[PDB]
């Protein structure tokens, strides 16, 4: 009966509420009292990438710390070298509604997909040096909101149908899906160990999941909105969310619930793009607001802004080494900073 | 009659993740602060390199 | 958790009073637009009514433009809906329903059955 | 200065490439086919290795391309796609122009799209795009006879209040009742295009006969007259 | 165009001034 | 008229006294009436004590008027003159061998204000235009090229007015009367007034590039960007080039008077004046064009509530500057013909108005713009976040 399994299921949301609020002995702020602040941080964009002409929807940043590639509306991907602002590679897409772009670990490929359902894997590293669309994924039955590679072979890739899948480029099916949420969903983060998964739907709840398994392990509730982005903390055992409730919080596995919520009165705007730094201290958001913002992760107060996009803020990404950090905008413009 | 399958879906995950270790906050806000001050010298973010060092002049 | 939980629905006989009072938790009430949405038997979602944040700008549909009157509690976190005069065409499950993201003026929620913040329901039979 | 040479030879050849797919992108007008009961795509190709398509069954976009004058135009509407477009739809904050058909047949219906046509009007990316009003399969045999009177969606005006505007004109020989009923629905979507747009977007209003008409020249006048109105604005004269 | 007309104008007349006083310095004086 | 002319009679007049100085009249007795002369005229001898008289000379200007009075003077055998203090002065008649305009120095004042106050404003402007990266786009670069071409004819006319005054007024003040008939004929001060010419005329065809190119946003078919704005530069600062060159090849092999500053042929005078009608024209053409653009969309504008005519009002006095319209008032008609009072009136509208015509552009376009306001807020609140 739908009243009774309905009715269980209450039953079921207070009992996990209540084991919840059994383990909330002291506040994450209360812990952080008495610790040193980061202190003002200081950004200057030390490097301006120009050439794409419409807005910017996502970057990734290569293993090397050195190459980026990132995708426009346009239709094109570009594979940067940030150290000379050289470009590399242009690649030009098969549909311009492009609205994710991922980097292989290895730099031998890179993979883009949006509003087509599709996602296109392309061979950077040829015998003739061109390179030219290796394979293309299809299945998905709503637009690829997020795709990154997990080596070579595999890859996972999150969609509008609710609905997140793994994929293997050489049979060129999918192995997994990982089904339970019911809004779109919009980004995703590996794991470090590569064994887990995160990822952020428009119904205001976050997953877990296992890529070798197909299940859902945690469901973490909080956020009023949609959830924008989502990346993973250096350790492997956190993640911070950003939302349409112009709300950062970050979560932990063990915890089972959010611990530290980074939000400001003077600010209404969404959150477009999460990434965290080197150590962890960092968290750097992206806004709709033109700006971004550097969160001291452990005190929840705002340390830096790194204004100068004149439009929004779309993608944003540290690097694997620390040293630099690059954002995107719907002005067609990407900055590094340090 | 869908209603009710995806009812039960709901109901057995839900049922399911209820069953998992719960440590105390306290103990995981530990090790976030843990891992900060561990590698809290490594990301130049905190503590800027020196500009020989940086290959963004 | 975002939940909004309606109350009210009941057996009336035509040309009777009924009144659904829409509870909500998990969220500021105050930065959100509201609304009113109904599904008749053989037929798809519809939007009634809204309310902005403040209660000032109010619009109806015209099926029940001058009948049914819609208000908020902001203290109460509360959307209401007074019915009177009905007609048997309103017999419907109504759903209260939440705009998606605050300080907005689009509102997307009607949704074929997906929508995530929408209520789960209030049968109303006249 | 061996390899970098090499490097910046190929950034260059990269560039000259892009301002040439610049050059390309700038002259063509990128159009959002947005409604439910539309059948203009389907004839404005016909108008305008083979042919045969093979886009995949569970394709999200497709995309038409149609000539009007030489200047080109590029229409996409949307297929495999959920019912929720709130967050699909930002990614069109930078076309020319939206066209919104809308079928003026159905009036049980035609409060539903109104709440479309308002929420498309209000939305905060799309308060700089002006959209192009298509009121779909206007053979009104509806209003002719006498079932299904139009006081369900306008259990206020048409229900006695509206009177056929001055301005209107009326297409020779045809029923005032079914001018009437026409120009109220019309008037029903610009009030609330009125409501909150000014100099950022206008709505342009078009009687769609069916979609067995010559249709396209409308797209490029209201194209022209959105371009000339932002570069007047640009000059601040306007 | 004016500023044409005007330096002639205005050449016109401190030539002529310029002369006047030149045989007022020189013949006169 | 020219003093150039009259210095050169008057050294000929100087070989007219030494031809006289050869054929002498008789001395006469122990002390003639005659004496000597500087440069003045040559002199008689005649008897100590009669009428003797001198006729006028036919080289002095205002004596071309009138050379039938001559120098009435009388003598004995004193051997001198009739002198009030010897040596010092004479008694002579020259009262029959001999004979404002305040509105060019008041005209020279106005404009001078206005080209100052315009440069002062253009360069801030070009600054705050070059400054902002946002604001670099094909429009502006048409808007600074127009700024570099009123900077120039605001440098050039300083320059131009600071020659005049070299020409005669400073080099009266050193009294040299040689030097200065020198650099009437220095090649350098040609080049001075025939860069006046090119400035000018740049200044007039970047306004002609101004409307060319806003014309061209409202008509479709729009080209390659790179491309239109090469052809838009060397429209501007190329074809200038084209009539004014020539028009010194002419003034240097059949003019060449003084500097190139009197108009003397009027013929010649037109290889420039008609290529700057032509931009006049064909931009008054246009500014009707986008006016009734603005009217009909205005006509449609929703609205369209009689506040027509007061933004219709609000959006012509706005584009008047960035097209050079006051011009035509008083230019294809009154050309060269314009004399009197109306010479005045044409002179002081088309000064006044084209001297302060960069600081109304510069305002309207650089400072009143939202664009540049808005980039001012950003970029103010940018630095006070800190």
């Amino acid at each position: 009966e739908l009243d009774q399994l309905r009715q269980e299921a209450e039953q079921l949301k207070n009992q996990i509420r209540d084991a919840r609020k059994a383990c909330a002995d002291a506040t994450l702020s209360q812990i952080t009292n008495n610790i040193d602040p980061v202190g003002r941080i200081q950004m200057r964009t030390r490097r301006t990438l120009r050439g794409h002409l419409a807005k910017i929807y996502a970057m990734h940043w290569g293993t090397d710390s050195r190459l980026l590639v990132s995708a426009s509306q346009d239709g094109k991907l570009i594979i940067w070298d940030s150290y000379t602002t050289n470009k590399v590679h242009a690649i030009p897409l098969r549909s311009s509604w492009v609205m994710t772009c991922a980097y292989a670990p290895s730099g031998n490929y890179v993979a883009c997909g949006g509003l087509d359902n599709i996602c296109s894997i392309y061979n950077l590293k040829t015998r003739e040096g061109n390179v030219r669309v290796s394979r293309e994924l299809a299945g998905h039955t709503g637009y690829l909101s997020c795709c990154r590679f997990l080596d070579d072979n595999q890859i996972v890739t999150s969609s509008g149908d609710t609905t997140c899948a793994l994929w293997d480029i050489e049979t060129g099916q999918q192995t997994t899906t990982f089904t339970g949420h019911t809004g779109d969903v919009m980004s995703l983060s590996l794991a470090p160990d590569t064994r887990l998964f995160v990822s952020g739907a428009c119904d205001a709840s976050a997953k877990l999941w296992d890529v070798r398994e197909g299940m859902c392990r945690q469901t973490f509730t909080g956020h009023e909105s949609d959830i924008n982005a989502i990346c993973f903390f250096p350790n492997g055992n956190a993640f911070a969310t950003g939302s349409d409730d112009a709300t950062c919080r970050l979560f932990d596995l063990r915890a089972d619930q959010e611990l530290m919520t980074y939000s400001h009165d003077n600010i209404i705007c969404g959150i477009t793009s999460v990434s965290f730094s080197k150590s962890g201290r960092l968290l750097l958001a992206g806004y709709d607001d033109f700006n971004c913002n550097v969160w001291d992760a452990l005190k929840a107060d705002r340390a830096g802004v790194l204004a100068g996009h004149d439009n929004r803020v779309s993608c944003l990404g540290v690097t694997d080494d620390g040293m630099a950090v690059a954002t995107g905008s719907w002005d067609s413009f990407l900055k590094i900073w340090n | 009659t869908a209603s009710i399958a995806q009812a039960r879906k709901l109901v057995e995950q839900l049922k399911m993740e209820a069953n998992i270790d719960r440590i105390k906050v306290s103990k995981a806000a530990a090790d976030l602060m843990a891992y900060c001050e561990a590698h809290a010298k490594e990301d130049p973010l905190l503590t800027p390199v020196p500009a020989s060092e940086n290959p963004f002049r | 958790q975002v939940q909004l939980q309606e109350s009210g629905g009941g057996l009336v006989q035509p040309g009777g009073s009924l009144r659904l009072s829409c509870a909500a938790s998990g969220f500021t009430f105050s930065n959100y637009k509201m609304n009113w949405v109904r599904q008749a038997p053989g037929k798809g979602l519809e939007w009634v009514s809204d309310i902005s944040q403040s209660g000032a700008s109010i619009s109806y549909t015209g099926s029940v433009k001058g009948r049914f009157t819609i208000s908020r509690d902001n203290a109460k976190n509360t959307l209401y809906l007074q019915m009177n005069s009905l007609k048997p065409e309103d017999t419907a499950v109504y759903y209260c329903a939440r705009c998606p993201a605050p300080f907005t003026r689009d509102c997307f929620d009607v949704t074929s059955t997906t929508y995530a913040y929408r209520g789960q329901g209030t049968q109303v039979t006249v | 200065s061996a390899e970098d040479k090499a490097a910046v030879e190929r950034s260059k050849m990269i560039e000259k490439q892009l301002q040439k797919d610049k050059q390309v992108y700038r002259a063509t007008h990128r159009l959002l086919l947005l409604g439910a009961d539309n059948s203009g795509k389907s004839t404005i190709v016909k108008q305008m290795q083979d042919v045969l398509r093979t886009r995949v069954k569970t394709s999200g976009i497709f995309e038409t391309k149609f000539q009007v004058d030489k200047v080109n135009f590029h229409m996409f509407d949307v297929g495999a796609q959920r019912d929720e477009r709130r967050k699909w739809i930002q990614c069109f904050n930078d076309v020319t122009a939206i066209i919104f058909v809308v079928d003026s047949s159905d009036y049980n219906r035609l409060q539903e799209a109104l709440n479309d046509f308002k929420s498309i009007w209000n939305n905060r990316w799309l308060r700089t795009i002006s959209v192009i009003l298509f009121l779909n399969k206007q053979d009104l045999l509806a209003e002719k006879v006498l079932a299904g009177k139009s006081k369900i969606e306008d259990y206020f005006p048409e229900f006695a209040r509206y009177t056929t505007p001055e301005d209107a004109t009326p297409e020779p020989g045809e029923d005032p009742r079914v001018t009437r009923a026409k120009y109220f629905i019309r008037d029903e979507f610009l009030r609330i295009s009125t409501a909150s747009g000014d100099g950022r977007h206008y709505c342009y209003p078009h009687f769609t006969c069916s979609v067995d008409t010559e249709n396209i020249r409308r797209v490029f006048n209201d194209c022209r007259d959105i371009i000339q109105r932002m570069h007047l604005r640009q000059y601040e004269l306007l | 165009h004016s500023q044409g007309t005007f330096t002639s104008d205005y050449s016109k007349y401190l030539d002529e001034q310029a002369a006047k006083e030149f045989i007022a310095w020189l013949m006169n004086t | 008229v020219s003093l150039w002319e009259t210095v050169q009679k008057w050294r000929e007049y100087r070989r007219q006294c030494q031809r006289s100085l050869t054929e002498d009249p008789p001395p006469a007795t122990d002390l003639f009436c005659n004496r000597t002369f500087d440069e003045y005229a040559c002199w008689p001898d005649g008897e100590p004590g009669s009428f003797v008289n001198v006729s006028c000379p036919w080289y002095l200007p205002w004596a071309s008027s009138v050379p039938q009075g001559h120098v009435y003077r009388f003598c004995t055998a004193e051997g001198l003159w009739l002198q009030k203090d010897n040596s010092s002065l004479p008694w002579r008649d020259l009262s029959e061998c001999e004979e404002p305009e305040e509105q060019l120095l008041f005209l020279y004042i106005i404009y001078t204000v206005g080209y100052a106050l315009s440069f002062s404003a253009l360069v801030i402007a070009s600054a705050i235009l070059l400054g902002f990266r946002h604001l670099h786009c094909t429009r502006n670069y048409i808007h600074l090229n127009l700024f570099a071409s009123f900077i120039l004819r605001a440098l050039s006319v300083f320059i131009k007015d600071a020659a005049l005054k070299w020409m005669y007024s400073t080099a009266a003040q050193q009294h040299q009367w040689d030097g200065l008939l020198s650099y009437q004929d220095s090649l350098s001060c040609r080049l001075v007034f025939l860069l006046m010419q090119y400035c000018v005329a740049a200044n007039y065809y970047w306004l002609l590039v101004e409307g060319v190119y806003l014309y061209t946003l409202l008509a479709f078919s729009v080209l390659s960007e790179q491309w239109i704005f090469r052809l838009y530069v060397s429209i501007g600062w190329g074809v200038p080039l084209l009539f004014v060159v020539p028009w010194g090849i002419v003034k240097y092999l059949y003019e060449d008077e003084g500097c190139w500053t009197r108009n003397s042929n009027m013929n010649y005078w037109l290889i420039i004046r008609l290529p700057i009608l032509f931009a006049i024209g064909v931009n008054f053409l246009i500014f009707v064009r986008v006016i009734c653009i603005v009217v009909s969309k205005l006509k449609a504008n929703l609205m369209c509530k009689t506040d027509i005519k007061c933004r219709l009002a609000k959006s012509t006095l706005t584009l008047i500057p960035l097209l050079g319209t006051h011009e035509v008032i008083f230019a294809f008609v009154m050309d060269e013909h314009a004399r009197g009072t109306l010479r005045f009136i044409k002179l002081f509208t088309e000064l006044s108005f084209t001297s302060f015509q960069g600081l109304m552009v510069a305002i309207l376009y650089c400072f009143v713009n939202n664009e540049v306001q808005l980039e001012f807020r950003k970029s103010w609140e940018r630095w006070r976040l800190e």
